[PDB]
DNA sequence: GAATAA
DNA sequence: GAATAA
DNA sequence: GAATAA
DNA sequence: GAATAA
């Protein structure tokens, strides 16, 4: 919804494609965003395995290849991303409270 | 959908830029884990991934 | 290997069974009415005057 | 005849995008004159034919 | 057998489909339940792995993708669900004592 | 594109 | 008319 | 014109 | 019946 395609969440994320873009936005009177294709690649799915005896816990991360990242779509519900800073929008640290792709009641997520 | 706006073109001129365009619902997108109750709350998953976004 | 037996069972594809808010109900408001048109009167809407249908 | 397009299965106050309010008269006026314009004239995007002047 | 299709076990489970239903039960003289399709989806199968030295136990939950949820049918035996409250009927907390899909003797469950 | 659209 | 209808 | 457009 | 005759 926002534009992170420039990769704002860190200024460290600039490639000449962004630079090429800036020089074009200078010599251009107008633009169209023709297509935007996003591809996620999952190299690992890693849970933290918590082994708990009473009053103690042993922590280890372990690969789960039987699990997977859920890419949720909210197609039933009106929702918003809060945005503050170019960093505030990041595929990682960006969240909304009391939000779960799984509701005990009506799971509104495709 | 139907755009009606005024672009300045400096002080002496204006442009009543005015178009129609097709409506795009953009849902919300999220990357989340399975919710699995453990003995204590949820299991905690952390995904190594590479997003690839080209425009 | 991840395998199990079942009936009317399938590898799990995308399922969100709520519609994306597209649904249409159709009623016809039906309002037959026997009425009178009285021009024989002097009172208000009863006169020589054309009586109106405000569609 | 009316197609009542019923609500989403999930709240979308933002769904009014494709909803319009009726052509209801708004005002304090106790009496309101609802307009009736008889006809929409047809005009042409066509150029002429059988015009004597040669051009 | 009961009707949990409204999702009574929590009042938190109402969607407009239930609401649509109520408004129809008001304007309707009668109804038929035409078809009822249930689909379970298993995202995880997770046992609690119990590591026990004498006089101590280490607990951890671990994914078993070699195991699976048994959906039992009692097709050989006359049985009943006890029902008390709309909550008492829940796919989770609802149980009958001394009931097992596996009997050491005659396994009556398809 | 009997209610005038060459 | 894997859940026994000769 | 799995996300209900009879 | 480039000078307008539908």
């Amino acid at each position: 919804q926002c534009i992170w395609w420039r990769g704002l969440q860190n200024a460290a994320n600039v490639n000449q494609t962004i630079n090429n873009m800036i020089a074009l936005n200078t010599i251009s009177y107008g633009v169209r965003f023709l297509k935007a294709k996003l591809c996620i690649e999952v190299y690992a799915v890693t849970r933290k395995r918590l082994i708990q005896t009473g009053a103690t816990s042993y922590y280890t991360d372990d690969f789960e290849q039987g699990q997977n990242l859920f890419i949720g779509w909210a197609d039933r519900k009106a929702e918003s991303i809060p945005i503050t800073t170019p960093a505030d929008l990041d595929e990682t640290k960006l969240t909304v409270a009391n939000t779960t792709l799984f509701d005990a009641n009506n799971d509104n997520i495709t | 959908e139907i755009v009606i706006a005024t672009k300045a073109i400096g002080a002496n001129e204006s442009a009543l830029v005015t178009t129609i365009q097709d409506r795009r619902s953009y849902p919300r997108l999220m990357l989340s884990q399975p919710q699995i109750k453990d003995e204590t709350d949820t299991m905690k998953f952390k995904y190594q991934i590479r997003i690839s976004t080209e425009l | 290997t991840k395998e199990g037996y079942g009936k009317h069972i399938t590898s799990m594809h995308v399922r969100n069974i709520f519609n994306q808010g597209n649904q249409v109900i159709r009623n016809i408001v039906k309002q037959q009415r026997y009425e009178l048109l009285d021009f024989t009167g002097t009172e208000a809407g009863t006169t020589n005057l054309p009586k109106i249908i405000p569609y | 005849e009316m197609e009542h397009h019923i609500k989403p299965d999930i709240a979308n106050p933002w769904l009014t995008r494709q909803t319009l309010p009726l052509p209801a008269l708004s005002g304090d006026g106790t009496t309101r004159y609802v307009p009736c314009v008889p006809y929409e004239t047809h005009v042409s995007q066509r150029n002429w034919n059988h015009v004597g002047e040669y051009l």
